[PDB]
RNA sequence: CCUCCUAAAGAGUAACGGAGGAGUACGAAGGUGCGCUCAGAACGGUCGGAAAUCGUUCAUAGAGUAUAAAGGCAAAAGCGCGCUUAACUGCGAGACCCACAAGUCGAGCAGGUACGAAAGUAGGUCUUAGUGAUCCGGUGGUUCUGUAUGGAAGGGCCAU
RNA sequence: GCUGACGACCAUAGCACGAUGGCACCACCUGAUCCCUUCCCGAACUCAGAAGUGAAACAUCGUCGCGCCAAUGGUAGUGUGGUUUCGACCAUGUGAGAGUAGGUCAUCGUCAGCU
């Protein structure tokens, strides 16, 4: 279960870590969180830790 | 009764010619012959045999 | 040798031996009864002795009722063998007795013949006993 | 079945109680539909509302109609005993229907929930 | 719905005066039919499914259901949660045109049926019974079948008691015992 | 012989931490468990390891209330 | 490190004392709304049996709860489906535990969000194990600093 | 007098057996057009209704068959002081569990409806 980093959408910069599955889920997850920079949702990409 | 997730059924008449009895059901069944029926036309199957005549 | 067939935990801790025996102190099973004045632990060697001796006697004239059973383990330690390191295996069980504890019960005997197999039961047991006449109440 | 209608009402039962506001119970019959308010202390009733009211009983009862008709006259009863905010309480039956007619007239009529 | 039909005007009423009932409403009736066709080859190969649901719809008239199975066996080779059987029920007016399907052709075709046993009730009024073959239906087309299979149907009863159940069977006119 | 079992774990300091009939102010814990051995009722909240703690002030209340016959917490305003 | 006993009915309490587990897993196995109830026993039924699936009658849990055990579990905490990301950000009155370092619970406030018709619930998983201080180095942000001044290097602060 | 909804209490409130109840209410019950339902099924849920029945369920009534509750007395244990043969005992305070006599087919609160 390697650690994952998630990077916004908009660019702040502001991440989430944590640990997914490569065998079960190969692929990237998108997901959306709260962003403190510019205080709305937005999308999430999975970014090398 | 969902919508359109169950098979055609369809009236059909039943036959017997050694018992000369006439059955209205409906059925799937799709027959290519039918016989007039004074009530309305629907499919001919014939039957070999039937539950009257059965012993 | 009676002993349990299987039991849920291999060893068992020492404890301590109080009280009268206020159940079993009755005679139930048979008319004629045996029971202990005194406190201690009936080992499985000494109620087979016991029940053999009964046995002899009676030779199958009578009907033997054992109320005793060694449930308890008892561990022992070996020779030359330091304090600790562990607890020793269960060498042999043994019945913790209370005082008035019904220990063996006869039925259809003659009583002079079944006070002479208790005389020697209790020869061979380690417990003081006195035969005691069963009673309804 | 009433004993699994009691079953599946329990839980909103329980967290209404313990939000400890006023409830606005539905209980509906083939016939009849009632609504009644419940203190949060749970035993007493302030306001109530049913098809068996002079207004409404003799006529077209068990209807979509009287359920709308009952949720407006007990809205306008806990008007008038000053309950303004309470917590609907359909009391195990699905949010539809004859249940659904007497919330939302209720709730249009005065009632805020 | 012949049989729906009759049985409100003459069956029901006959069957009360044959058994003496107090009441009316005691009389009973037939709540539900269910097929069911469950069979162990099914859910390895994963052919066999497709075939058994073409027969069972055809047959039936309705949408059967795969029932997965909620225990695994050592023995049985089977794994949770696997679609090893396939079951329908029938209610009410379709129901009723079923039976009198069933009445009027399925049983006739089978192949060396005499009589159904008497002791096929539980006991309790509900009525199990096995087709040895789906072949037996007319909905079914001989030329393009790619094996044959059997059948167990089940017929729910309202009244408590053999008697009753059989005599409402005997109203109906179930081959005779 | 040597059967190694000389394991233990630390101690939690589980238990009822107020009694009933003392004053109590909000957010006290009043008793540490594992499950459900005592249940919230009325002034009382519940943690997700199931501790009991006060939502008001008052004074704590031991009652056995319901069909299960449950042991239960209260706080009263009192 | 976790569970039970030892442990003497608050907490705590030792032995090279008696017994077992842990160094994980899950983007669903979390959240919400809704709905559902298990293990077995007997009877009947094609292959089909001791036991597969189907139907009926009892069945407060004799089941299940990802996993060892204790406690708990019907508003189920157990089992399914729809939509979803609260497995959020800034905190947090008040407590438990504690030599310290740590650790634990927490209503409530503000912003954004998910579900619900709504009152409302949601700061991960029924809880208790799944862990490692500092130093050093790397990375993503930051105007805080910037050895004459403007930069830069390096350093600092937040996250990891 | 009875019925229904929500509660107090959670078996002396349960289970089991038998009886009564259909003017209101309740429940079955009729149909699946419509709203809404089924990993199939109007079973449940949902809708629109009263042809029929209190059969089932539900409510009320009666009992001691089970279950449950339960004395008095005695016994066991036990804090304090003393004694001891280490089992126990004495003075004082406390006092079970089990069992026995016995009790039980609940008691109440708010609102609505028929009488």
């Amino acid at each position: 279960r390697d650690k994952i980093k998630l990077v916004s959408t908009a660019g702040t910069g502001y991440y989430y870590t944590t640990t997914k599955n490569k065998r079960t889920m190969p692929g990237k997850m998108e997901m959306k969180k709260f962003d403190p920079k510019i205080r709305q949702h937005v999308l999430f990409k999975e970014a090398k830790i | 009764m969902r919508k359109d997730i169950h098979p055609d059924y369809h009236d059909v008449l039943f036959h017997d010619t050694n018992a000369d009895v006439f059955f209205l059901t409906r059925s799937t069944v799709k027959t290519k012959t039918t016989r007039e029926y004074e009530g309305s036309e629907y499919p001919y199957y014939p039957l070999d045999i039937s539950s009257a005549s059965h012993p | 040798m009676l002993q349990p067939k299987r039991t849920k935990f291999r060893k068992m801790h020492k404890g301590r031996n109080t009280g009268l025996a206020h159940r079993g102190s009755t005679v139930a099973f048979g008319q004629f009864g045996l029971k202990s004045l005194t406190r201690g632990r009936m080992t499985a060697r000494q109620i087979e002795a016991a029940r053999r001796t009964i046995t002899r006697k009676i030779k199958r004239g009578g009907k033997i009722w054992i109320r005793v059973f060694p449930d308890k383990p008892i561990s022992n330690k070996p020779l030359e063998v330091r304090m600790g390191k562990g607890k020793g295996p269960v060498e042999y069980w043994v019945c913790e007795i209370k005082p008035g504890k019904m220990l063996y019960e006869l039925e259809g005997i003659s009583e002079e013949l079944a006070r002479e197999a208790l005389t020697l039961a209790a020869a061979k047991l380690p417990f003081k006993t006195t035969i005691v006449k069963r009673t309804i109440m | 079945k009433k004993a699994a209608r009691l079953r599946r009402a329990k839980k909103t039962r329980a967290h209404i109680r313990f939000l400890g506001v006023y409830r606005l119970t539905v209980n509906r019959t083939p016939k009849h539909i009632y609504a009644q308010i419940i203190s949060p202390n749970g035993g007493e009733v302030i306001a109530q509302a049913s098809t068996l009211d002079g207004s409404l009983r003799s006529g077209a009862t068990g209807n979509a109609d009287a359920a709308t008709s009952v949720g407006q006259l007990i809205a306008e009863r806990a008007k008038a005993a000053g309950i303004t905010k309470v917590a609907f309480d359909r009391s195990g039956f699905k949010y539809h229907g004859r249940v659904k007619a007497l919330a939302e007239a209720a709730r249009e009529n005065g009632l805020e929930f | 719905a012949r049989l729906k039909a009759l049985y409100n005007n003459e069956l029901k009423q006959k069957i009360k005066e044959e058994l003496g009932l107090d009441n009316v409403m005691q009389v009973p009736k037939i709540t539900k039919i269910t097929l069911n066709m469950g069979v162990g080859g099914a859910s390895q190969d994963k052919k066999l499914l497709e075939g058994a649901v073409a027969d069972m719809t055809a047959i039936a008239g309705q949408k059967p259901v795969v029932t997965k199975a909620r225990k695994s066996i050592a023995g049985f080779k089977i794994r949770e949660e696997w679609p090893i059987g396939c079951k329908v029920t029938l209610r009410g007016e379709q129901m009723y045109e079923f039976l009198d399907r069933l009445i009027a052709v399925a049983i006739p075709r089978v192949r060396d049926f005499r009589g159904f046993s008497p002791k096929a009730f539980d006991g309790r009024g509900n009525y199990s019974l096995g087709i040895k073959e789906q072949i037996v239906f007319p909905e079914v087309d001989f030329d393009k079948i790619d094996r044959i299979r059997g059948m167990d149907v089940t017929i729910t009863t309202s009244a408590a008691t053999d008697d009753e159940g059989r005599a409402l069977l005997k109203a109906f006119g179930f081959p005779f015992k | 012989g040597s059967s190694r079992n000389g394991r233990d774990s630390n101690p939690k300091m589980l238990g009822v931490k107020i009694f009933g009939g003392q004053a109590i102010v909000a957010g006290n814990i009043i008793v540490r468990q594992r499950g459900t051995e005592f249940h919230a009722g009325a002034g009382v909240g519940m943690g997700r390891d199931h501790t009991l703690f006060a939502l008001n002030d008052g004074v704590v209340k031991f009652a056995t209330k319901g069909k299960f016959n449950r042991r239960y917490v209260m706080v009263e305003e009192a």
